[PDB]
């Protein structure tokens, strides 16, 4: 319960609801100096600053990137493209990255938690999760992440939901 | 009638060589549990 | 004499006809071989995980 | 001991006897998300959702071998390319590694011991046993197995008996 303290209390300030009728669609996220959002999520950003921009589009990723104003540049997070195999900090507690995979423990994955950043035990993104599949008593997850190249790069399972 | 026979016969044994050689590639990685196949006998073998 | 269809043509004609006809097959071959080697190399950049 | 008993564990869950009319012939193994069966052993899968699966064959490394549904995948063994001299585990005590060759103490091994997984001291499948040969106060055994290079690799000694 420790690590889900640290990504709530990174996630109160860097993470914005993408509310449509009040109901949570999914999770803006501000890594690296730049506004990240899905497409298919419907709805408007919950900061008032950050719903006033014209989001380029980028259908093959499943992104919305923006730009972020030099005021805001410092408070962003953090990232990287260093991915060890063992455990990683979700949103709901931990996750695991084996092969080159993000699985979490099966139940939890909806309609809504999209856009969820994935951290490391540093506090840096590694991945934005986008959606998955339940493959039985373990569900992998379709996220966008980086490499040492400096490439955004999209895995994605076989028969994935669009969460 | 024989220039036909031989042809058959050629076209049947080339095409049966063919097939034992292009299984003879492919099945030490498709039998893995991966099943990563590389990328250049994917294209020359005809593999997913 | 007996008039063959094309037989008024005109080289230079012909040269018009092979220039602004054959050379838009060149512009789109080599664009669909540009298009070739953009897909293998998005393809050989996302080898990389 | 205590080797066997986290094997009897393991082998509890996704190791699956064959059923001959009234004895057990051999065991399929799910490794990686790829079913396993030998072809001498003939029978039918103790699993209905694995018994209807078309497998194909590879008369070459004697393994019949089909694709596992998807929620099976996260419930599978796993695999290592890479293995040490020394000692590893096996359904029947342990079993030796030495100079590429697995050779068992003699006594055991006879029919109906087939598909069995070695395991390795982490719980990874290393090799399937496929039979074996007495070599004099020690039998060796006719496995598959992998390499560095993602190569399914059969080692099989003279004159071995298809268990």
């Amino acid at each position: 319960g420790k690590r889900q303290r640290m990504v709530m209390k990174l996630e109160s300030d860097k993470t914005f609801p993408i509310m449509l009728e009040g109901k949570i669609n999914g999770y803006a996220c501000v890594v690296g100096g730049k506004l990240f959002r899905p497409m298919h999520v419907e709805g408007k950003i919950d900061n008032d600053v950050l719903a006033a921009l014209k989001t380029k589009k980028a259908s093959k990723y499943d992104l919305e990137y923006a730009d972020v104003p030099q005021n805001m540049r410092a408070d962003t997070f953090k990232y990287t493209h260093e991915k060890p195999q063992g455990y990683y900090s979700w949103h709901h507690g931990a996750v695991q990255y084996e092969n080159g995979r993000f699985t979490v423990p099966k139940g939890v994955g909806a309609k809504g938690d999209s856009g969820r950043p994935i951290l490391d035990n540093q506090g840096r993104v590694v991945a934005i999760v986008l959606g998955g599949v339940n493959e039985g008593s373990r569900t992998a997850l379709s996220v966008v992440m980086w490499n040492e190249k400096g490439v955004t790069v999209k895995y994605t399972p076989e028969n994935c939901e669009q969460w | 009638s024989i220039c036909a026979a031989i042809a058959t016969v050629s076209v049947a044994a080339s095409t049966w060589l063919f097939c034992r050689s292009r299984v003879a590639c492919l099945t030490p990685y498709r039998l893995t549990p991966n099943a990563r196949i590389p990328f250049c006998l994917a294209v020359l073998c005809c593999a997913r | 004499h007996a008039q063959t269809f094309t037989a008024a043509v005109s080289k230079t004609a012909w040269t018009w006809l092979t220039s602004l006809l054959g050379g838009s097959a060149v512009i789109i071959i080599i664009g669909l071989v540009l298009a070739t080697i953009v897909a293998m190399y998005v393809l050989t950049n996302q080898k990389h995980n």
